């Protein structure tokens, strides 16, 4: 399995105009926030289901790129089949106990599935799969000032069932952000990618879903949402030659001349990408 | 009477300030299907200096609706965030955990004083 | 005293024609004091095992000197405590015969096996089995938890007679007095009628019974709920009970500890989600509050306490009932996680609570149960009116106080609506 | 391979951003805390773990530096290979008469699994190998100011099992720190090193795992981890020249002058170093 060779580090820069980039599902459908300091949260899971969602778009079910995850897809029925590809019988709960057996079948779901050859899976279940840990990881990501979001009272001239009245019939609600700047974090381990078989060509793939992530994703509640950076740090070696920390500082992202006001369009912002280290190479082209 | 409106603590101050809001959006539109507690509680403890300019005008429209009818009480609830906010300086950027506690007990203590008979 | 009270009762029972058995250098034996008897080198054997005390080896004892350490004066073996030889094998023969199960004389108790009886014949013999391990025996407790004489529901009892207990605990082939205790049987009924008393709190079901189980209530203290696990030195402490004196200051700690431990375990296949704050703990935190700090705690929730700790306690169980009502099936809860922060730290995490809190009634004000949206916010409204801060910090005392006011407002909760 | 020759100890600073540092078995998942102050904690176990794992990785089973505490290994059959080595032949639950064939089993078992030369361990189950101290020691650390652990709510598209819950979406949770600086201090013995065999090479080994120690741990729980000082103070001799809580106390954490509002990041605090006693020197550029 020619798997990636170098460590990687990216940075992604993503807005949102008028719209709810992700809802918080125990507060209503409210954006998330920081309960602290106000600054707007996109967890990691929603952008990875926006790249599982691109990549299922733009490859069609191509052979060793199906979704794992899917949509209202039973797990355990996927499991069965590497179980039957390989011509072993899953145990109730259990592994095959050989342990090359054990692992076919985990290859079988890493090369067949690009989700979970890419951020990994948990398949300990009543038919049993193994865990695999993902090589690429993202972390949540949070918006450079804080945002204020804004419920907004919408009304709908039909009715259900039976109205009540039978003046008013329907009150709905939409929540919004007016505007917000989201910096993402993300990692590419190259030790995980040799045990997963994630390839250079997975890769591309995977820089091709983070630019057009949000290209078609677009819906009632989402507004308007873009990619407008993508630094990409790729280390010169397997294991990497430089703290991922330092290599993330060298993004900054400050208010413009324009610092008048609340900030409204990614013109507010000017960001700005410093020199990388000796053995570290910056492409920001993306 | 449990409130104290000698206390003066910005937290304190803050929350009687909210629960005054709150009493006078639900005044001012009965059987609204949220009360601003709901729409605007975690902003509001979250990021106080961005949020109560706008809590503050949606309750200068609810006090001037009130205004409009013998039902008018909008004189009380005005006198009161006028007292309240006069012994503000200015507002926090962020609150503290037991800040952000101390807050809810005020909003909590505001508002069955406006309860009362 | 216990060797030699071993020593009267072979006496007593060995009388008998029946329940009992007749069988038999020079110095002064310590159980009897005469002087000038044949010393014994080695003392015939005690029963361990199911026979026995559980836990020890088949051939334990009490007197055993195998090693130098634990040799004195240049004396070899059992010659360190010298004892005639009848007399020691008049008190290995009673206590082989108090650990005999079939007589009905014996209880264990987590680490340590116990065994009773009295200086004549009396019914309390058979009663005691009763009292400290609960299954006419409801009606005794009742009575003896509302300070009535024993006689009163049998007046054949003499209260006057001594009643012995002896607990011991097991080792490599050699077992350990844990506690000893004697006196008339009137008083120690009246000192279980006081624990009784103070563990008194009302049931959180109906399944539950009204006098637990020492072993129960120990047993609710352990890692995991099993009888191993249990502190062998909080249940020798938790002597406390029929002495009369202070529960160990180690209990509170211990319940808080497992309070804190513990999350509703569905895994028992238990449809209803277990409670941390079980009725055995709070009756145990119950009993240590009313013994060791002297202070006032009611068997039922008080609306009119205003002790900041029991209103604390209140809040946070009606914010869990709002939790509870919001989010049906919910797998966990703010008690699984947030219990013991909020008990020991109130100023640092009630805000977060009360936020969620305020979600979870306003997801209800919109679904049905748009009122008891409004219920649950007029109850946060008057417990908070008696508050004036959050405390930064409350002792181990009133985090107890908190519990029991979790407990109380929970249970009033469960069929108000 | 001699042993080191000097006492050491050091003081670790690391961070996390939204993330879970080191989830707590009973509390849920939540990150552990101290329940009476809100102060985070991790344990030593934890970033032992981490170490080790850093190990395998950079060393890749070489000779010498196996992980005795692996992901599938059972201690026995690992503790068979001792006295399989050694020719040795067990006792069903003790060591061999002849002491020194018993530490020839213990030196075997030290000899060539790092971790074991290490942190120790307690090999005396039914294959009996004896036990170890380990010359390196860590405390739990913890976080220099109490840490808000905010909740957060997730949704699954897929079912695992036959059901008919999706009505609404499978439902699950994350628990992050928001941020958190935390301290963890160290010791390692010279007399103990003797006496395991812990060389020089080791110590390069162990600093070099410390300093990167997270930059592989990336997972879907963890966030972003860094290591951000870490502060060596090397005596001039077998046993310490001065006591270590009062080395510990020269490294002082206090948050910077012009940071206000929850701390957000590592430039929120400032860390000073005092001036060593006159026996010890302070390796701080680590």
């Amino acid at each position: 399995m020619t798997a990636i060779a170098n460590r990687y580090e990216f940075v992604l820069l993503f807005d949102v105009e008028n719209g709810n980039p992700n809802g918080d599902p125990d507060a209503g459908n409210m954006p998330r926030i920081d309960p602290e300091t106000g600054h707007g949260l996109v967890t990691d899971v929603c952008l990875k289901r926006k790249i599982r969602n691109h990549v299922a778009l733009t490859k069609e079910g191509a052979e060793r790129f199906n979704i794992y995850i899917q949509e209202k897809a039973i797990l355990n029925e996927t499991h069965e089949r590497a179980y039957t590809a390989c011509d072993l019988k899953p145990e109730p709960k259990k592994l095959p106990k050989k342990v090359e057996d054990a692992k076919r079948v985990t290859d079988w779901m890493c090369t067949n599935f690009y989700d979970i050859r890419t951020f990994g899976a948990v398949m300990t279940t009543e038919v049993n799969c193994g865990q695999v840990r993902g090589p690429v990881q993202m972390a949540f990501a949070r918006s450079v000032e804080p945002v204020v979001p804004q419920e907004v009272s919408i009304t709908r001239m039909a009715v259900t069932t039976k109205a009540e009245a039978e003046d008013n019939r329907t009150m709905g609600r939409k929540h919004i952000v007016p505007y917000g700047l989201y910096v993402a974090h993300g990692f590419i381990s190259a030790p995980l990618a040799e045990k997963t078989g994630f390839s250079d060509e997975d890769l591309t793939l995977f820089w091709d879903a983070l630019v057009n992530m949000f290209e078609h994703d677009r819906s009632a509640a989402r507004g308007l949402m873009s990619s407008r950076k993508l630094i990409v740090f790729k280390h010169q070696n397997r294991l990497g030659n430089a703290p991922a920390h330092k290599l993330f500082d060298l993004v900054k992202v400050s208010r413009a001349e324009g610092s008048s006001g609340p900030a409204r369009s990614f013109a507010d912002y000017a960001v700005t990408v410093g020199q990388a280290p000796e053995g570290v190479e910056v492409k920001e082209m993306l | 009477v449990s409130l104290d409106p000698a206390r003066t603590d910005r937290p304190y101050l803050l929350g009687r300030l909210f629960a005054v809001l709150e009493k006078a959006q639900e005044d001012a539109v009965p059987g609204a299907n949220a009360t601003i507690k709901d729409r605007y509680l975690a902003s509001a403890s979250a990021n106080p200096g961005q949020v109560f300019h706008m809590l503050l005008k949606n309750a200068s429209n609810h006090t001037a609706k009130l205004r409009k009818d013998p039902e008018r009480k909008a004189i009380h609830y005005e006198i009161m965030m006028q007292e309240i906010i006069d012994n503000i300086s200015d507002f926090p950027v962020t609150m503290s955990s037991d800040e952000q506690g101390l807050f809810m007990i005020g909003y909590y203590h505001q508002r069955k004083a406006l309860f009362t008979k | 005293m216990i060797l030699q009270a071993l020593h009267g009762y072979y006496q007593r029972m060995s009388a008998d024609p029946d329940a009992g058995m007749p069988p038999y250098l020079c110095g002064q034996c310590l159980i009897t004091g005469e002087r000038q008897k044949p010393i014994a080198q080695l003392h015939p054997s005690i029963k361990g095992g199911r026979d026995g005390v559980r836990g020890a080896q088949a051939v334990a004892s009490i007197v055993s000197f195998n090693n130098t350490a634990f040799e004195s004066y240049g004396k070899e073996q059992s010659i360190n405590a010298p004892v005639s030889q009848e007399a020691a094998f008049s008190y290995v023969t009673a206590l082989n015969y108090l650990l005999n199960p079939s007589n009905r004389q014996k209880v264990t108790i987590a680490d340590a096996t116990v065994v009773f009886w009295a200086e004549r014949s009396s019914p309390a013999e058979d009663i005691f089995a009763g009292m400290f391990d609960p299954p006419r025996m409801h009606d005794l407790l009742v009575a003896i938890r509302s300070g009535k004489r024993a006689t009163d529901i049998m007046p054949d009892m003499d209260e006057s007679v001594r009643f012995h207990v002896l607990g011991l605990s097991p080792n490599a082939a050699r077992l350990s007095v844990r506690f000893w205790e004697v006196d008339t049987v009137g008083h120690m009924l009246d000192k279980v009628g006081r624990h009784y008393r103070e563990l008194e709190i009302i049931p959180q079901f109906n399944n539950e019974q009204e006098f637990p189980s020492l072993s129960t209530l120990l047993r609710q203290t352990a890692v995991l709920n099993k009888t191993e696990n249990i502190s062998p030195v909080l249940a020798g402490g938790l002597r406390a009970m029929l002495t009369g004196g202070p529960y160990p200051q180690s209990l509170l700690p211990a319940v808080l500890g497992r309070i804190r431990a513990e999350h509703a375990r569905p895994e028992d296949k238990s449809r209803y989600r277990l409670e941390v704050v079980t009725y055995y703990r709070a009756a145990l935190i119950k009993a240590y509050l009313i013994r060791n700090r002297k202070l006032e705690v009611p068997v039922s929730l008080d609306p009119a306490r205003t002790d900041r700790p029991y209103l604390l306690g209140r809040l946070f169980a009606v914010l869990e009932k709002a939790q509870e009502d919001a989010v049906p099936g919910a797998n966990a809860t703010i008690k699984d996680r947030y219990l013991a922060s909020a008990s020991a730290n109130p100023g640092q995490v009630f805000h977060m609570l009360l936020k969620n809190a305020s979600n979870h009634t306003a997801k209800l004000r919109k679904d049905p149960e748009r009122k008891s949206a409004i219920h649950y916010e007029i109850m946060m409204q008057e417990i908070i009116d008696n508050i004036s801060d959050f405390p930064v910090t409350m002792s181990s005392d009133e985090q107890g106080l908190f519990m029991i006011g979790y407990y109380h407002q929970r249970k009033a909760l469960f069929t108000k609506k």
